[PDB]
DNA sequence: ATCAATATCCACCTGCAGATACTACCAAAAGTGTATTTGGAAACTGCTCCATCAAAAGGCATGTTCAGCTGATTCAGCTGAACATGCCTTTTGATGGAGCAGTTTCCAAATACACTTTTGGTAGTATCTGCAGGTGGATATTGAT
DNA sequence: ATCAATATCCACCTGCAGATACTACCAAAAGTGTATTTGGAAACTGCTCCATCAAAAGGCATGTTCAGCTGAATCAGCTGAACATGCCTTTTGATGGAGCAGTTTCCAAATACACTTTTGGTAGTATCTGCAGGTGGATATTGAT
């Protein structure tokens, strides 16, 4: 019977993910979400497959950068745990509101 | 029978750059030096990035520059990082970077 | 064409583990349980803004297909320029 | 089968100059191509505005030069200005 | 000596329709002028971009309309669009 | 002779707007309705701000609109505030606003 | 023998200053700082009167707004006192760092 | 009484600006921090403005030179022309 | 609670900075009539690649467990707020002179047009090679003890 | 520290994807040359409005005092990490057509050029007024007790 202490695998994963460049969201799920949002704007649309890839690259880079900012807001508050209020602080300072 | 590129000592294409300037409606008229000067700046910047990207490829024991190397190049260089501060390189990933307080012990 | 499957609740294909990964790449060590819904919300807003603009370029061109270029131009408008897809 | 142009071969020539044994993936090339287009448009844009602000109908190497100093940060601007000046001087004398 | 143009009087004409008893300071007028110039530039700029993306030599009201949608927030866009289409209808029918 | 503004029922100069588009290098050519449309949009938006700035003048017991009235007008309206979100109105000040945690205890 | 509590005058000023629109830095000090900085870029420079004003309008609007974000950053960390780290967090998230 | 110009941006004036920004309590170290931030802001904008001046072959920084510098730095200002 | 120091409120008055009003004016746009050039919808059709179906590769959902993080409580001590005004720096106003802006000039350089050549793209069919993804095998890191 | 469970790091290999290659060709380029148009530097110069400075105004540097904030110490409760476990969903590879995108004809529309009419910026002189800044006294707020 064996166990890593909480935080050990987490750090392992940080090093792993910061090392690679592959998209971290599953392709089909992400694609359904795009098609749904678009359909709500306009019916009977097609997407070139690189259009979807573009969005996905853009969305993952947006979300990763937002998490670094969020992480900095948590750390500022003397925590190591990101919370919805950290994200909200980031987005307000970023002028997304 | 000489191109304006060889005349200016440039790899980048002065004719092309002249053409693109005209159709972009940046002004009524385009001076003869403008595409020359612009093609050189473009050449300069692309040499700068390829140098640095080449090194990142080499540091990874790779012979082929891929988007991760371009990202290492740009983000590790203060000035290219700023010039491209609002740009995203598809398939570039991020810089390894873990905030101190996150590490184990004291 | 006969029949055209209903799309609903797809926001949920953005799973807990996928969001954890993005946090990791972003250097996050510990993640409160409420982050996941908050992230879905934020992602959805980001996507609507870019899709709206993308679809607008598509319609202006009188097309039915959203191009890589429609997206790239929408990304540029919103100050999130993308390299890798023709722009 | 319409002809789609790119800076690919020029990027490749310049790549050979600086790293003669190094290759470039097509994706990396795509990004290189986007980067040149991007910088091009940004300098042309600044030059455009600049001319207008000064009630000029012509974009000359003088306009490009100021656009470079406005657009680029410190050391990249200094060096880019050298190279472009060098190219124009050499261009003028070469006929 | 040279004539310095301004939207100042048209802004002033519109003020009167909207608030016939209300005046405006110089500084406020200058702001209003900036506003029109700024929005002018944002709209023309986006329109130019559109025409270029679609390999067209002309900026038509279709380009201005799409520009307006892209640039204005929701409700402001809709009304602006309806004021725009309105002005073109009225203009055409008029001899 | 009758002005294109009056034809289109507008206080905003269709003629000038037409000219400014030409000598702006926005495109090689300019359709007949684009200035009409564009001028209407500008008139519209002007009126919107003038109305709300008027109302702001009223509130503060004034008949003369000043920059402060334009600032209160723009930042108290969600849509105008978003459009001018990266804009500074000279001599506008800010909206009275104090974070509640900073208020003294009852 | 009458003394206001810490923060009373602080609140009073916030209300006063959020109501007015005058520039809150003295014109002269600001003008010298402008010319000084300009000197490193070109010598023998003159400035229009409205040029210096424009610069003052912009610098105060910038600084006022940054104090808003900074104040949010102090509050996030459960304080009511702005510190250099709060300005630093704000600037970092704004992408000025 | 020899003194840097940056120090002409005094404690009370920085305190006023904070106040308009809704700030109640202020750490002692804020004042030097703020001056730093202000100097970087002016450098960036002035650098760009002067660059417009030099281009126009003038020796006077015009309000328009400043207004254009502000626009490109993403800080559009209204009320001084353009 | 009460009492009093001081800030805040409203009303009314007043001089003038800064607003609206005005006519000449003339000059420069904007609009009107004639001839020229050009763009892009519509009609048509090759053909890329998008949507939509079945089989294989591995990531997701869920329950359990307890480590250690968060957030409450308390508290000592440090640090920033408030305070009074003579004192020194900024503001207001007075006046030469730099330079910016208006104007005219003329030519080097740019647009235009018309053969003339070169080249950058693709396409067809081939030909080479960096490295991703598999294996096993030797060394670090981690956590119990 | 000692032991050991598990991750990590090499090294070496091998198919094959995707990259470099090449031979044919060509349309759209870029180049060359000669003719005609003009933008903007260049030079003189007129008048703002900018730097400078004396006198008048008034905001701030000072140090002392202590309220109340920040941050360290301590702790219980419980959230969120780790991991085992069962299997559903995505990924990968191979077959039909909507629509994109490339060619051409043709007029509806924008350009151009010159002409003739008015509008809008300025300046001139004067013309007018909304309100910032001051008074007075009534009432609210804050803080001591
Ligand atoms: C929040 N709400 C309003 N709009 C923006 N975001 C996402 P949806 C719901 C459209
Ligand atoms: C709010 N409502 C009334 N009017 C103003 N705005 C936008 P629409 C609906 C017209
Ligand atoms: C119509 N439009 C123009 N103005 C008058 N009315 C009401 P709002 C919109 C201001
Ligand atoms: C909540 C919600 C969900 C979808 C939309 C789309 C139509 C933009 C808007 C709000
Ligand atoms: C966009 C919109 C919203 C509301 C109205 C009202 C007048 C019904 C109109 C347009
Ligand atoms: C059409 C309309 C009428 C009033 C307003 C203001 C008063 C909110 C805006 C648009
Ligand atoms: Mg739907
Ligand atoms: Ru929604
Ligand atoms: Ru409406
Ligand atoms: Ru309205």
């Amino acid at each position: 019977p064996h166990r890593y202490r909480p935080g050990t695998v987490a750090l392992r994963e940080i090093r792993r993910y910061q090392k690679s460049t592959e998209l971290l969201i599953r392709k089909l799920p992400f694609q359904r979400l795009v098609r749904e949002i678009a359909q709500d704007f306009k019916t009977d649309l097609r997407f070139q497959s690189s259009a979807v890839m573009a969005l996905q690259e853009a969305s993952e880079a947006y979300l990763v950068a937002l998490f670094e900012d969020t992480n900095l807001c948590a750390i500022h508050a003397k925590r190591v745990t990101i919370m919805p209020k950290d994200i909200q602080l980031a987005r307000r300072i970023r002028g997304e509101r | 029978a000489k191109t304006r590129s060889s005349r200016a000592g440039l790899q980048f294409p002065v004719g092309r750059v002249h053409r693109l300037l005209r159709k972009g409606n940046y002004a009524e008229r385009v001076g003869a030096g403008a595409p020359v000067y612009l093609a050189a700046v473009l050449e300069y910047l692309t040499a700068e990035i390829l140098e640095l990207a080449g090194n990142a490829a080499r540091d990874n024991k790779k012979t082929r520059i891929i988007p991760r190397h371009l990202q290492l190049a740009v983000r590790n260089d203060e000035e290219l990082n700023k010039l491209l501060g609002r740009v995203t390189i598809a398939q570039g990933g991020v810089l390894p970077n873990i905030q101190s307080v996150l590490l184990p012990k004291k | 064409k006969r029949h055209r499957k209903v799309l609903r609740d797809n926001i949920q294909g953005i799973t807990k583990p996928a969001i954890r990964r993005l946090a990791r790449r972003g250097g996050v060590k510990r993640i409160s349980g409420l982050i996941y819904e908050e992230t879905r919300g934020v992602l959805k807003v980001f996507l609507e803004n870019v899709i709206r603009d993308a679809v607008t370029y598509t319609e202006h061109a009188k097309r039915k297909t959203v191009t890589a270029m429609d997206v790239v131009y929408a990304l540029k408008r919103q100050g999130r320029t993308l390299y890798g897809f023709g722009g | 089968k319409t002809r789609k142009e790119s800076y690919a071969i020029y990027v490749y020539k310049v790549l050979k100059q600086v790293h003669p044994d190094t290759g470039i993936s097509s994706k990396a090339m795509s990004i290189m191509n986007s980067f040149v287009n991007d910088v091009f448009e940004r300098i042309a844009g600044e030059a455009s505005r600049l001319a207008h602000y000064n009630k000029r109908s012509t974009i000359t190497s003088r306009e490009i030069q100021t656009a470079v100093r406005l657009l680029l940060p410190g050391e990249l601007a200094k060096h880019a200005v050298s190279e472009g000046t060098k190219a124009v001087t050499k261009y003028t004398s070469a006929k």
